[PDB]
């Protein structure tokens, strides 16, 4: 495996094209003077996620080239959006698969999958992040943020935006620099030296609530609490695990770039040992993937796919290893909302532990007959692709748009190449995408003019509709010592329907509340959820085989011969196994 | 006219004082000026060579000459503090109360860097004392503005 | 020659004092905790720009003082000004030489040079980048910005300023998170879930065109386009380049360490020649520079603008290409570059000569073709132009080293170049090697006026600078990509100070205030090209040992001379002389 | 020895906590992903500094080390106070220990320590950073920066707070980018080209001083000299140093890791020569710390001891030697406020000069004699720790594991120590390395009452902060160096908790209000250094083994004392013990 150097970042609620044009373009137009440098992709995701992967030869050494791309992200840093850089971006050289999970869960029942994954990630994940070898770390779920949830009638019967909201959270929670009472230079004989402390951070709900929003003309409060439900909840509600069908949430520990898997996994497990102690009564670790002994399942849905319905296919993986193979499987820890193609909604893992070596005796209790099975019986799940399997052949093809075609005309071009591949059984076999298919998405148009006759600004109207469907992080708390972000979202009945977007109003500058519905137009449309670049281009993944006992090269150039004949402007290249 | 009116202009601005000997004797033109209306006599007052001053008004240089924006080879010197030239541009006969394009006089610039011999030079020769600005201000408003209370006393 | 490393920043409208003072101290003054530096150096000038560069002991990994010094630099960034910040900061090896220059001209009459730079930063430049054995390539040129020239005389009779027109740009040319119906956490049963499509980056001078800046009393709407002209253009104007006369871009190609330069060239040559078949009409590629090269220096006066000294490079160009046809393959001219310094007064011509081969004769070499060039450019007037091709000199550097200040520091210089001269007999030809203070226009905002006018002081440094330096405004998106926006005056209103006064600034109350009512100015003197030496005010004297002297004792002569300069001025060898 | 890596930054009128959860919490969060780290540790102050001290594996490369931490805290840089990222972070690896101390006085006693300090910042202290092997520099003193000092009677009077100061400063000390006339791309036919110069920063009190904060209804005009006193002044006032009892400033310089001690002094001491003859007159260096022949004194008095009361016990131990001992000691150089700990108005250190080995005959006149009779000597001093050194029992470190709180991590410590102190057959000395809380004026704003009467809680915070714990504006160049700019209370305003209620802020309606209309108060404890250790609040705890016990034996009681503790209280053995 050629070393990798991924950039990460996160856009809270963007949608692709937002992330790929406010932040994957501009730190990508800084990627060039980089050595040793083979190639580099990127995935633009509608979770506002962007991952960037520079692949370098052979033999390079991985702290030269992390610090290489890192130094070039450097110009990209002041030009990226404020909510962009305030998540922190992130640059890892490690291993793309996991050399471990570590499981949590609580055998008392007592703590929730949402509890235990905050305690994961404000005890655990840190000490872990920090050893030596860890290239990175994936929490299956998320920390414990401030969550306010927004409710649009009570903010509007209040003469109250979201903007106010945001405001008074950042004005009230608050940590002030106060100076101090006889600090230097002194008047020459003060005796009296003390800090001089103000706001600082508040710690609860409670806190929280009581933040006052405005006093009233006849002298009445409106709090916070009168406006919003307060509750501790995850930073996002993304990603979600069970072990063995319990609630839990976990690390998956990758290996950075070069380091030793023996002692890496075992300093892992003395920073374990020191935690163990202190654990709350029910929490206790489990092991439920050491790299055989262990394998995975891939569970891939179509984008559009609900959390339900992927968990929905979780549940038939996670019932066939518990039923018909109880007697071959130890244990499953399966997430919801993350997996081989990362971050996503229509996507899941389930990683299998097997029983002893010794306890599944013949050639069929052993992972190539167990997967083997597995991937047969998961076969017949509709509208999914599911497989098992432990950990050549293929070729890794990619189309790319070279004229500034855009995305439509690049899709057409691939349904092209697809069909045309289709027609040559002898030669390729499974040519399809590695991507995702459009989906529907809400266009909604501002209407300047309107906005500017009634004097509402147009920052009004962004923060507010943002804030409300999307979440905004705002600032910082301090949870049980810890600092935690603050986040302000609607709660979700007030963001579920298209119609809700007319109950939300924004304040104009003559203090009247316009809803919504008074500057804007909305229709169905249809967009990307998940766009990809390859060198810099936008482009599209096609995977597939050359056909029995056909080399790869005979297969490949048949492809080349294919692309030849596509629209202008349209090019490919070759990535991955098929590079060399 | 002259390819000898620039190298003069370079000459005065670099205080070669031979060379402005030399170039004057071969009849370059002593009332030449560049691209912002200054002339060797404003180059020599503002970078305060004296003695090319005093050679170009014996040749005939023009001691009220104006740039582009109004202002004199007086104003320059007496901005700049160069207390010598001041008198030798008065001595020649130099407009004491010329105003530029802002209303600024010699006075005015003076009193704004705080050269009180310049002040009273000037106030020998007749200046305005209550000559105002585009905005209205005095060299004692200026004086009231910058603190400087030994200036307020002379005016 | 030891390894260096330079750091490029640039302050668009900046001038030299501005940037020195904003940009480079702060950036020198953090250049601590790295190993091995011999001495540093750094200029600031007049189109915004500084370079700082440290030179580092031989032997030292020159990769090791690239990231030290980066990462020194990217610590102190928040110390920068904002619009230095958003125009990156690079840090560089910079002692490595080109392997090649590729010239991209137009020989049809239909391309720009911004026409041309934009079709290789879109579609030739990062395939030459990926090309192997290439290490850094750099762009003679920028891709496309949109560009908002705007009109004075428009603005005010609609009661507008630069301020509302960048304020409309970030609000109409946007692109921002809207979030998602039906997204996580859900009401438990939903089925719908799509993202909220909002604004999105204008593509195109139609829609920058369309913005609203405002709807009048009467209902009629101002448009961004009623108050300016717009177009696709550069990120800077500041260079002009001709090759053989005709417009044209390049690329600046280095080497990547341990690789081959005759594999790396033929592999250059091999990606141009696969591009061709792709190129629009009347583009082609040539190759000017590539490892019998010489160059031709060009400086005109004080203030002498960029037209004029066009006009003397193309008399430079049609020389060599009459006089010198059978010597010379081509003039490459580049307009506002000069090694000495940037600006609208200097330029160089690079000639590039036939082959050694179809040039018989001592009178057919680069020495007999450089004589009768300076001797045929020696009648110019109005410029000093002088051919020369690429160690009796010295490189001495004289340091205010008690806050002296540039006025004295200069005065300084000038009492040692005197005395230089007065021993014609031990050294020769000692000079600056830097610019002189040049006329500039003075502006004073008068805080009294503006306040009983109720003009903010924001909105006119903004008014002033927008319109007559430009500004970066933000980002959008051209066919697909992402470059810049930039708000500027068209040229006809920011060219001469009776312009000043077509500027009016809104206040307070509503009334349009024109700039004269609130300012005044002068011409006064000061510097286009600031130094430093070591982290201190300097100025570079460059120098020769007389005929039968050692350069020895001519240095030692100069340091004679130096230790009777005014107090407080100290001296350093820099350069081949350390 | 494992080499250690250390971040430091700062927060101008923080507290320990406010550092701590703004900065350090947030630093250490972000310090994944780095190779080879063993551990790490921080300590917030309420001097608004933290040090984050990271200890990489033995034989880790210190390059590598340093360059993975700054590229971490890069990425972190934009989640920090905008406060503490114009302060400057930075990222050292050196030895914890001096090697060697520049000192600087001025012999005709013409320069005040406050002058001498400032000399040294502005003209000493770059050159001297940017030399190869040093690896941070301490200097004993501040650079002078521009200082407003503020009066709130003037202030309220004109209806003003430090709100509009700050903004006028911003205003009207700026430095303004203008563009040029005839600048590119200029129109057809244009002769001139010039800088367009507009507002410079400004360069002395008396420019500030003629800031223009408003005009009156009649047209009188309030003047920033009209509200506050204008002066060059310490950035801080925290550290004042004294060289055989007369001012002094100088350098504290610590060696890079792994680089060569006596090439870096040497290298120090080239660079020292090239600016002595520079110096104004009267300046001297002085050399009264090379590393036999030197040793220290710490100094480290309670939190809570005032600047004074340090001083005074520094002067006993200076009298000493220069009495006692002065046939053994030639210099005696001492440093208030600053110590073996780092920055604090309770901490001093002394380095003291031995005279020639030669003149020092006999056993009785050797260093470890003679620091044995002054730590003899010093023991009988009042509330303070005082002893003499050169540059091991055990380290332990309590954490909090459960979200317990500084409270009851201190109650825990206090109980462990209580523990300790019944076994002295096994353990001797067991003490905290750190701080006890101290009294605290604990300020409530009451935000009903500021929405009712008008008045902004930023324009309230802001009002606090600035007055009582000094707020940087931006930056002034002091003779052609750039430097900050503080607004602050004079000191007279800003003494006592009734000094509070003279400070008004002005309402919405332009009413001006006293803080006693919308604020309250009360003492609290609260800590003056709060420490961590591997990202969880901790506490330190040094202590020995008993006479004629082993190292092992005591720690393996400390353990057992340590699993009897309340729930939720960990520990770890660290730096000797690790
Ligand atoms: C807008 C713009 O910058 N246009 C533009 C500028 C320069 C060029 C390339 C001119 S050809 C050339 N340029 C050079 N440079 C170097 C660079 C650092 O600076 C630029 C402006 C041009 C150098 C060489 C040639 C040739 N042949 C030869 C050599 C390597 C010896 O010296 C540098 C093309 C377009």
């Amino acid at each position: 495996a050629p070393p990798a150097v991924t950039i990460s970042a996160s856009y809270p609620g963007a949608d692709a094209k937002t992330v790929q044009d406010t932040v994957t373009q501009v730190i990508e137009q800084n990627m060039n003077g980089i050595d040793n440098l083979m190639y580099m992709s990127s995935n633009s995701d509608s979770t506002g996620t962007v991952q960037i992967t520079l692949t370098f030869e052979s033999g390079t050494d991985a702290d030269i080239a992390q610090v290489q791309v890192q130094n070039k992200l450097q110009l990209a840093m002041p030009l990226l959006p404020q909510e962009v850089q305030q998540q922190g971006v992130s640059v890892e050289k490690s291993s793309s698969s996991f050399l471990m999970v570590v499981g949590v869960i609580n055998t008392d029942g007592t703590m929730t999958q949402e509890d235990i994954s905050d305690y994961v990630a404000a005890n655990m994940k840190d000490a872990i992040s920090r050893t030596s070898g860890v290239g990175d770390v994936q929490l299956f779920g998320s920390q414990y943020a401030m969550r306010i949830w927004m409710n649009p009638n009570e903010l509007n019967k209040f003469q109250l935006t979201p903007v106010d909201v945001i405001t008074a959270i950042k004005a009230q929670n608050a940590q002030v620099a106060a100076g101090q009472l006889g600090g230097t230079p002194p008047v020459k004989g003060q005796q009296l030296n003390a800090s001089i402390i103000a706001q600082t951070r508040l710690t609860s709900t409670e806190e929280f609530g009581k933040i006052l929003l405005k006093v009233n003309q006849d002298g009445s409060r409106v709090l916070l609490r009168d406006v919003a439900k307060i509750e501790l909840g995850g930073e996002n509600y993304d990603i979600i695990a069970e072990f063995n069908g319990q609630p839990a949430s976990g690390l998956g520990i990758k290996l950075a770039t070069g380091a030793n898997a023996l002692d890496t996994a075992a300093a892992i497990r003395a920073e374990l040992a020191k935690m163990e102690p202190f654990f709350p009564s029910g929490l206790k670790i489990v092991y439920p993937y050491d790299t055989q002994g262990v394998f995975m399942t891939m569970v891939q849905l179509p984008a559009g796919a609900t959390q339900e319905r992927t968990q929905k296919v979780l549940n038939e993986v996670t019932h066939y290893y518990l039923t018909k193979e109880k007697n071959n499987v130890e244990s499953v820890f399966a997430v919801n909302g993350f997996g081989f193609a990362g971050r996503g909604q229509n996507t899941g893992i389930a990683f299998v532990s097997l029983k002893d070596w010794a306890d599944r005796p013949g050639e069929e209790n052993k992972v190539e007959a167990i997967t083997m099975r597995a991937t047969r019986a998961f076969s017949q799940i509709k509208d999914a692709m599911v497989f098992a399997f432990n950990l050549a052949t293929g070729f890794d093809f990619e189309l790319i748009d070279q004229a500034g075609l855009g995305h439509e005309k690049l899709t057409q071009a691939r349904n092209q190449l697809l069909a045309e591949a289709a027609k040559h059984p002898d030669m390729l076999t499974s040519v399809r995408p590695n991507g995702l298919e459009d989906t529907p998405q809400f266009k909604i148009d501002i209407d300047q003019e309107k906005a500017q006759a009634l004097g509402v600004s147009i920052n009004d109207i962004n923060t507010t509709l943002g804030a409300a469907w999307g979440g905004s992080y705002v600032n910082d708390f301090i949870d049980r010592g810890r600092v935690k972000k603050v986040y302000v979202m609607s709660e979700a009945k007030y963001r579920m329907l298209p119609d809700d977007i007319g109950d939300w109003y924004v304040r104009a500058a003559d203090g009247q509340m316009v809803p919504f519905s008074a500057f804007s137009s909305s229709r169905w449309e249809y967009g990307s959820p998940r766009l990809e670049r390859y060198n810099g281009l936008p482009s599209m993944e096609i995977l597939g085989q050359a056909a029995p006992g056909k080399s790869t090269g005979e297969a490949m150039e048949l492809m080349e011969q294919l692309a030849s004949k596509l629209p202008t402007g349209v090019g490919y290249d070759w990535t991955g196994m098929s590079y060399q | 006219g002259s390819d000898l009116g620039k190298k003069l202009l370079e000459a005065a601005r670099a205080g070669r004082d031979d060379e402005v000997r030399i170039l004057m004797a071969n009849g370059a033109d002593v009332n030449a000026a560049d691209v912002v209306g200054w002339t060797p006599l404003h180059l020599a007052a503002y970078w305060g060579h004296l003695e090319i001053v005093e050679v170009l008004l014996k040749n005939g240089a023009d001691v009220n000459a104006y740039d582009t924006l109004g202002s004199t080879p007086l104003h320059l010197a007496a901005h700049f503090g160069h207390l010598e030239i001041v008198e030798v541009l008065l001595k020649n006969g130099a407009d004491v109360n010329a105003k530029d394009d802002n209303g600024i006089t010699p006075l005015h610039l003076a009193a704004n860097r705080g050269h009180l011999e310049i002040v009273e030079v000037l106030l020998k020769y007749g200046a305005d004392v209550n000559a105002q600005d585009k905005f209205g201000k005095t060299a004692f408003d200026i004086s009231i503005n910058n603190g400087n209370e030994d200036l307020a006393e002379i005016l």
